[PDB]
C-alpha cells in the first residue's frame, strides 16, 4: 500500500578516495576520485583539473587501486565494493566514445565472517604478482593475478594476528612479502611474512619482529633505492630494514594525529603527511652511500609546510602541487613553494572544491520569496565549519564560514533571525582556564552574553578535572537572516553541551521563545545524569533567560506538540504545558523507552524513534491527558532518523544505510494484532541519513495535484547527498518496477553488479529483496541512452497512457514520463 | 567516552559503526545493572527442560516441562495463561521451537520418542518420526526456515533430518552416545553443528556428506558437551561443556579456539542441563552459575547468579542476582528485541525486566 520513489537532488560531494596514475593513457597523469557511488576521472594539467568522465556505480566503492600487470602498456584498475563485488577494469577510449571494460569480475564474499573494526583494507604487490585484502579478522585474502582468474577466485591464509592495523607489501623481495603492524597483549609489534603461492601459506619473513611505539598506526612501504619500511605513530617516526633501525621523535607532530600519506618523490626521499588539524608536513629521508653502491638511510627530518583543510587523503600531483581530498570540508588544490610567504607558510591554495558534508542538521525557509523554499544546513566541522544556504537555479550555495562546529538550527520569524548551536575546541592555558586554538564565530560575534545560570551549580557534588584535558565550548549564535552576520553569541557553562534547540510559541503566551536542551558532560560517565531545558526570549539584540527546568539526565529531544512541549530526557518522555506564570508543568509521561532520540509529530499523533527499540507510534489523548501505546515495529532497528509520511505511513533510516517504511496492520482482527506495525517497504539506500524534513526546492506549480507522485520528504546525508522520497500509486509502482527490470536487462553494469543485488536490503543478520521503493536515479538514467537503445528497452512494452485502455509503449512516451519525474527535484 | 559526542562523530562519519556498538553495549550493561528488581514469577508442576520465545512479540513466551506439559504465557494480559498437559511421568518434552509460519503452532520432541508438530489447542497435526522401540528416544531439536529443514537428536548417537513435508533422506548415525544439542545457521543454510557425549563436537555440511562420518570438521574437548550454539551473524560458535569451561570457535579455522571463558556449570542427574546463549544484537554471552568447591576460584565469594560476559575479549562485565530466587538458573534466554530476559529454574519461571519509572497525573 506504501509505494515509494526516491531521487537524488544533489549527488554526494564528499570524497571517499583519490588516486593518481596513468590510467586513461600512458602520457597523462590522471586523478581518479571516489564519492561513495560516483567515480570521477580527471587529467591533471598545468592550470588545474580537466573533467574527463563521471560514472555511477551500483555499489559503495571501498577500494580503488591502480596497477599494471606485466605486459600491460598502462595501468589497470582494481575496485572492491562494500558488498564485496570485486572487479579489474581497463580504460578504453576511441574518438568521443569512452568505455570501461571489465577485465575481471567476481563476488569475493565469504559465507560467514564478521567485517572488521578497522574496515576494509586492500593492497597490491609492487610487482603485481597478487592482490592482498584484509576483509575479515584472522584471514589474509590473496587473489593471484593470473590472466585466467576472470572470476576473481581467491584463497584465504590464516593470520595468527587477529587485530591488524595496517599492512603493505615490501620492495626488493624475490617473493611477495607483507609487513604489517598489529596489537596484542604484549603491546604493538611489526612483523613480516613471505607469501608462498605453491603452499598458499606464509613463510618466515626476511627480518624478525620488532617492537615499535605503542601508538604506531601506519605503515609505508618505501620503494628502491631505500627499501625497508616506515612506521608512523603519534609522537615518533621509525624506519626498519633488517639490521637497520632509525627513529626520530620531533615534538612538532605530537599535537595532532597524522592520518594520511602519499609518496612525493619517486625515489622515496620525501613524503607528505597531513593531520587532523590540517597541518601539512614533509618527512625527508637523508641518504647514506655504501661501498657496494647501495643506499641506506642516514637520517630523518620533519618539516612543517603549513596548514590546509582537514585532509581525508593526499596526492602529490606535479609541479609542487598537491591535491588534498577532504570528507569533512572542501577539497583543495594547493601549491608548495620552496620559500615561505609573509606569514611564514610554504603552502598556497590554488583551488577549492565544495563539500557540504557532514550535513548534521538543516531546515527549510522561504528565505527570498514566499513559497520558494531554500534549505539552510549546518555544514562542515571544525575550522572548515560553515552554514550553507542552498537554492535552485544548477543550484546556488551561499557559504557562511563559522570556523567551528554547528550542530542544530531553527528559524524564529518574529525576530527575523536564526538560532544556531555551535561548539569549538579549546586547550588548557598556562595558568587559568582554557584558551582557544584559533578564532571562530563564537569569538567574533557582534555581542555576547555568558550564561549566569546557577540552577544546579549549587547542591551538586562537583567532579574534579585533570590537566591536559581539552574542553569544548558551546554557544548559541543569533544570526541575521538577511546578512548572516553573527548578531549574538551566548556561551554556556564550562563542560555544558548544548544539544538541541527549537523556536516555537506555546499556550496562550504571545511571546516567541528559543528553547534549548543541554547536558553536563564529563568524560568518565557512562550516561548523562543532568540536564536543563532553558527558555530564552530575544528582544533588544540580546537573549534573556526567561525560564529553566532541571532534569536528572540529558535532554536529547524537544518538540512543539499542539501548543505543548514534548521532551525526551534519558529514559522518560514528558509533556509540559506552558503556564500563565511562565513555567513548565507536567501533563503526562511515557516511560517504555531506553532512550528516545528522535521525535516528529503530526496532529495528535507522535512518532518516537528509539535508540534500540526502534520506533513507537503513540497518540496523545486530550480528554484523558495521558499517552496510549498505539503500535510498535517489533523488528529491531538502530535508527538514525525518522519521518511521518502520513497518519498511516512511517519513514525510518537505519545505521546500515537502508531506509524502510512501516504501516499499521490493515489485516488485524485483534487489539494485539492491531498493535503490530508492519515493515511494508525496504530499500538499500547506500547513505547514512542524519535528518528528514518536509519541504521542497522546486517552484510550486500552484494546483500541482493530480500528479504521478504524492508527498515530498527531503533528507540529508553525511556525504552531502540530498535526496527526496515521495509516494506512488500502485499502477505507477508496477510500471516503474517493470521499467527497472527491463533496464537491468539492457544496461551494462560496471563490474557486472545486478541492480537488484545492489539495492537489496542487507545486514549481518538478514538478506531480503527490496520492496516498495523506486530508485529514481535508475529511472532517470533512461534518458541518456541512444534512441535505438530506448526502443529496445521499450520494445514489446504494454502501456496505458493517461486514462484508458492499454497499448504498446513507444520510447517517446517513456521519455515524457521520466522527464515529468525529473521536475520533482 | 560519553556517547553523545561519539554519536555526533558518527553523524560526521568520523567514528565507525562498531565503535557505536561498543558504546551502546556499555550502555545496555549499565541499565542491565538495574534489572535487579524481579518483575514477575510464574509456577507450574515438574521441572523445566526447554524454553522458547515468540519471535515477533516481546511479552509472549513458550516453555516445556519435565512431564510433557507445555505452557504459553503473555505478560500484561492477565488472561490466565494457556496450558496443555501430557502423560506426566515419562513424556518429558526436551525440544521446543516456534513455527516460523503459523505462530500458533509449535514443533516438539518428547521422551516418548515422537518428533511432532502440534497446535497450542492440543490437536496434533503430524508426527514426523518415531522410535517404535523404547529405551531409544529423542533429546534435542531445532529448525531452519530459510531452507525449511528440521533436525533432531537421539540418546544413542544418530541424528535425523527432515523436510517440512516429510521426505527423510538422512538418519545416518553420527556419534557413539547421546546428542544433547544440535543447531543450524540462520544466515547461511548449509552448514550444521552437533554436540555429543563423545567429548567431540562436529560441524557438518548437510548437502555434501552421506558417508557415515565423512564429516567436514571435528573439534575435540576434554569433557562432554551440553550445548553448541551458533551466532546470529554466523561466524562465531559457542560451546559449553559439563565440568568447567566455555569455548569460542570462529569461522576462521574451526579447529583452534579464540578464547576460553572458564565458568562452572557442573552436571547433575536431576538438574536440567545448562545452556549458554548469545544476545542477538551485541557480542555478549549470558550463562547460569553452579558453584563448585573444587574449582580454582579467583573470587573469594562464590554465589549462584547469572553472569554476563563479553564474547571477543574473555572477561566478565555483569552479574544479576535477586533474593527470593536463590535457586539455580538452569535456563536463561533474552528476547530477540534486546529489552527483556526470561529465566527457567526448577519449578519456577522468572522475569527480570526493568523496574520503576516516574508517573503521570
Amino acid at each position: 500500500m506504501s509505494y515509494n520513489y526516491v531521487v537524488t537532488a544533489q549527488k554526494p560531494t564528499a570524497v571517499n578516495g583519490c588516486v593518481t596514475g596513468h590510467f586513461t593513457s600512458a602520457e597523462d597523469l590522471n586523478l581518479l576520485i571516489a564519492k561513495n557511488t560516483r567515480l570521477e576521472i580527471y587529467v591533471v594539467t598545468a592550470e588545474g583539473l580537466r573533467p574527463v568522465k563521471e560514472v555511477g556505480m551500483y555499489g559503495k566503492i571501498a577500494v580503488m587501486e591502480l596497477f599494471r600487470p606485466k605486459g600491460e602498456s598502462k595501468d589497470l584498475l582494481f575496485i572492491l565494493t562494500a558488498k564485496y563485488n570485486a572487479c579489474i577494469l581497463e580504460y578504453k577510449q576511441s574518438g568521443e566514445s569512452i568505455d570501461i571494460i571489465t577485465r575481471a569480475h567476481g563476488n569475493v564474499q565469504d559465507r560467514i565472517g564478521r567485517p572488521s573494526e578497522t574496515g576494509i583494507i586492500g593492497i597490491i604487490d609492487p610487482e603485481c604478482r597478487m592482490i592482498g585484502l584484509r576483509l575479515y579478522d584472522g584471514l589474509f585474502k590473496v587473489i593471484p593475478l593470473d590472466r585466467d582468474n576472470k572470476e576473481l577466485k581467491a584463497f584465504n591464509i590464516r593470520l595468527e594476528e587477529l587485530h591488524v592495523i595496517d599492512v603493505k607489501f615490501l620492495y626488493g623481495c624475490q617473493a611477495p612479502t607483507i609487513c604489517f603492524v598489529y596489537q596484542d597483549p604484549q603491546g604493538r609489534h611489526v612483523k613480516t611474512y613471505e607469501v608462498s603461492l605453491r603452499e598458499k601459506e606464509f613463510n618466515k619473513g626476511p627480518w624478525k619482529q620488532e617492537n615499535v611505539e605503542a601508538e604506531a598506526s601506519m605503515v609505508i612501504a618505501v620503494p628502491e633505492p631505500f627499501g625497508g619500511a616506515i612506521i608512523i605513530g603519534q609522537e615518533s617516526i621509525t624506519y626498519h630494514n633488517g639490521d637497520k633501525y632509525l627513529a626520530i621523535a620531533p615534538p612538532i607532530i605530537k599535537q595532532s594525529t597524522i592520518v594520511c600519506h602519499n609518496r612525493v618523490d619517486p625515489n622515496g626521499s620525501r613524503y607528505l603527511l597531513g593531520d587532523m588539524e590540517g597541518r601539512l608536513f614533509m618527512l625527508l629521508l637523508e641518504k647514506e652511500e655504501q661501498m657496494d653502491g647501495t643506499v641506506t638511510l642516514k637520517d630523518l627530518r620533519v618539516e612543517l609546510l603549513g596548514e590546509t583543510s582537514i585532509a581525508e587523503c593526499l596526492t602529490y600531483l606535479d609541479n609542487g602541487v598537491v591535491f588534498v581530498g577532504s570528507r569533512l570540508g572542501d577539497s583543495q588544490l594547493v601549491k608548495l613553494n620552496v620559500d615561505s610567504n609573509e606569514q611564514g607558510s610554504y603552502v598556497v591554495a590554488m583551488e577549492t572544491f565544495t563539500n557540504l558534508g557532514p550535513i548534521v542538521d538543516m531546515c527549510v525557509v522561504d528565505l527570498e520569496r514566499q513559497g520558494q523554499g531554500q534549505l539552510v544546513t549546518c555544514s562542515g566541522a571544525f575550522k572548515e565549519g560553515s552554514l550553507r544556504i542552498i537554492r535552485n537555479g544548477k543550484l546556488h550555495i551561499r557559504t557562511v564560514p563559522l570556523y567551528e562546529s554547528p550542530r542544530k538550527i531553527c528559524y524564529q520569524e518574529v525576530s527575523q533571525c536564526f538560532g544556531v548551536l555551535s561548539s569549538r575546541i579549546e586547550v588548557q592555558d598556562t595558568s587559568g582556564g582554557t584558551t582557544a586554538l584559533r578564532p571562530s564565530a563564537s569569538t567574533q560575534a557582534l555581542s555576547s552574553s555568558v550564561s549566569s545560570s546557577k540552577l544546579f551549580s549549587s547542591s551538586t557534588a562537583p567532579h574534579e578535572t585533570s590537566f591536559g584535558e581539552e574542553v569544548e565550548v558551546h554557544n548559541l549564535l543569533i544570526i541575521d537572516q538577511h546578512t548572516f552576520e553573527v548578531l549574538h553569541a551566548h556561551q554556556f557553562l564550562q563542560n555544558e553541551y548544548a544539544l538541541s534547540l527549537v523556536s516555537c510559541k506555546l499556550g496562550k503566551d504571545p511571546n516567541t521563545y528559543f528553547i534549548v536542551g543541554t547536558a553536563m558532560v564529563y568524560p568518565e560517565e557512562a550516561e548523562p545524569k543532568q540536564g536543563r531545558i532553558v527558555v530564552f526570549q530575544y528582544s533588544d539584540g540580546k537573549l534573556q533567560t526567561v525560564a529553566e527546568k532541571e532534569v536528572k539526565g540529558a535532554v536529547y529531544s524537544m518538540v512543539e506538540f499542539n501548543g505543548k512541549l514534548l521532551a525526551s530526557i534519558n529514559s522518560t518522555v514528558r509533556l509540559y504545558e506552558w503556564t500563565t506564570e511562565k513555567e513548565l508543568r507536567t501533563e503526562c509521561n511515557h516511560y517504555n523507552n531506553i532512550m528516545a532520540l528522535y521525535l516528529k509529530t503530526k496532529g495528535d499523533f507522535i512518532l518516537v524513534g528509539d535508540l534500540m527499540r526502534s520506533v513507537l507510534l503513540l497518540a496523545y489523548k486530550p480528554m484523558e491527558g495521558n499517552f496510549e501505546e498505539i503500535a510498535r515495529d517489533f523488528n529491531p532497528n538502530w535508527m538514525s532518523a525518522v519521518e511521518i509520511l502520513d497518519d498511516d505511513n512511517f519513514l525510518g533510516a537505519e545505521n546500515a544505510f537502508n531506509l524502510f517504511v512501516c504501516q499499521k496492520d490493515s489485516a488485524a482482527t485483534t487489539d494485539e494484532e492491531r498493535q503490530h506495525l508492519q515493515e511494508v517497504g525496504l530499500f538499500h539506500l547506500g547513505e547514512f541519513v542524519n535528518v528528514f524534513c518536509h519541504g521542497s526546492l522546486v517552484m510550486q506549480n500552484l494546483g500541482e495535484t493530480s500528479t504521478p507522485t504524492q508527498g515530498s520528504v527531503l533528507f540529508g546525508t553525511v556525504n552531502g547527498m540530498i535526496g527526496l522520497v515521495t509516494s506512488l500509486s500502485e499502477s505507477w509502482y508496477n510500471l516503474l518496477l517493470d521499467m527497472q527490470n527491463r533496464l537491468n536487462k539492457v544496461i551494462k553494469s560496471v563490474g557486472k553488479i545486478e541492480h537488484s543485488f545492489w539495492r537489496s536490503f542487507h545486514t549481518e543478520r538478514k538478506t531480503e529483496p527490496a520492496t516498495g521503493f523506486i530508485d529514481g536515479d535508475l529511472i532517470e538514467s533512461f534518458l541518456d541512452i541512444s534512441r535505438p537503445k530506448m526502443q529496445e528497452v521499450v520494445a514489446n512494452l504494454q502501456y496505458d497512457d493517461g486514462s484508458g485502455m492499454k497499448r504498446e509503449a513507444t520510447a517517446d512516451d517513456l521519455i515524457k514520463v521520466v522527464e515529468e519525474l525529473t521536475r520533482i527535484h | 567516552r560519553s556517547i553523545v559526542r561519539t554519536l555526533h562523530q558518527h553523524k560526521l562519519g568520523r567514528a565507525s559503526w562498531p565503535s557505536v556498538q561498543q558504546g551502546l553495549q556499555q550502555s545496555f550493561l549499565h541499565t542491565l545493572d538495574s534489572y535487579r528488581i524481579l518483575q514477575k514469577a510464574a509456577p507450574f508442576d515438574r521441572r523445566a527442560t526447554s524454553l522458547a520465545w515468540h519471535p515477533t512479540h516481546p511479552s509472549t513466551v513458550a516453555v516445556g516441562s519435565k512431564g510433557g506439559d507445555i505452557m504459553l504465557w503473555n505478560f500484561g494480559i492477565k488472561d490466565k495463561p494457556t496450558f496443555i498437559k501430557g502423560i506426566g511421568a515419562g513424556g518429558s518434552i526436551t525440544g521446543l521451537k516456534f513455527n516460523p509460519l503459523n505462530t500458533n503452532q509449535f514443533y516438539a520432541s518428547s521422551m516418548e520418542g515422537t518428533t511432532r508438530l502440534q497446535d497450542f489447542k492440543g490437536n496434533i497435526l503430524r508426527v514426523f518420526a518415531s522410535s517404535d522401540t523404547i529405551n531409544i528416544w529423542f533429546c534435542s531439536l531445532d529448525v531452519s526456515a530459510s531452507s525449511r529443514m528440521v533436525v533432531t537428536g537421539d540418546n544413542v548417537g544418530n541424528v535425523i533430518l527432515l523436510n517440512m513435508d516429510g521426505k527423510e533422506l538422512w538418519n545416518l548415525r553420527m556419534h557413539k552416545k547421546k546428542v544433547t544439542h544440535v543447531a543450524l545457521n540462520p544466515c547461511c543454510d548449509w552448514f550444521l553443528a552437533t554436540a555429543s557425549v563423545d567429548q567431540t563436537v562436529k560441524i557438518w555440511d548437510l548437502r555434501q556428506v552421506r558417508g557415515k562420518a565423512s564429516f567436514l570438521y571435528s573439534l575435540p574437548h576434554r569433557h562432554p558437551v551440553n550445548a553448541a550454539c551458533f551466532s546470529p551473524d554466523g561466524a562465531r560458535l559457542l560451546t559449553t561443556d559439563q565440568k568447567s569451561e566455555i569455548r569460542v570457535y570462529s569461522a576462521s579455522q574451526w579447529d583452534c579456539p579464540l578464547g576460553l571463558i572458564p565458568h562452572p556449570h557442573r552436571h547433575f542427574q536431576h538438574l536440567t542441563p545448562i545452556k549458554a546463549a548469545w544476545h542477538p544484537r551485541y557480542n555478549l554471552i549470558v550463562v547460569g552459575r553452579y558453584p563448585d568447591p573444587n574449582f580454582k576460584s579467583c573470587t573469594p565469594y562464590e554465589l549462584r547468579t547469572i553472569d554476563v560476559f563479553d564474547g571477543n575479549s574473555g572477561k566478565m562485565m555483569c552479574q544479576l542476582y535477586d533474593p527470593e530466587s536463590s535457586g539455580i538458573s538452569s535456563l536463561n534466554e533474552f528476547n530477540p528485541m534486546g529489552d527483556t530476559l526470561a529465566s527457567a529454574m526448577g519449578y519456577h519461571i522468572l522475569i527480570w525486566s526493568q523496574e520503576e519509572a516516574r508517573t503521570r497525573k
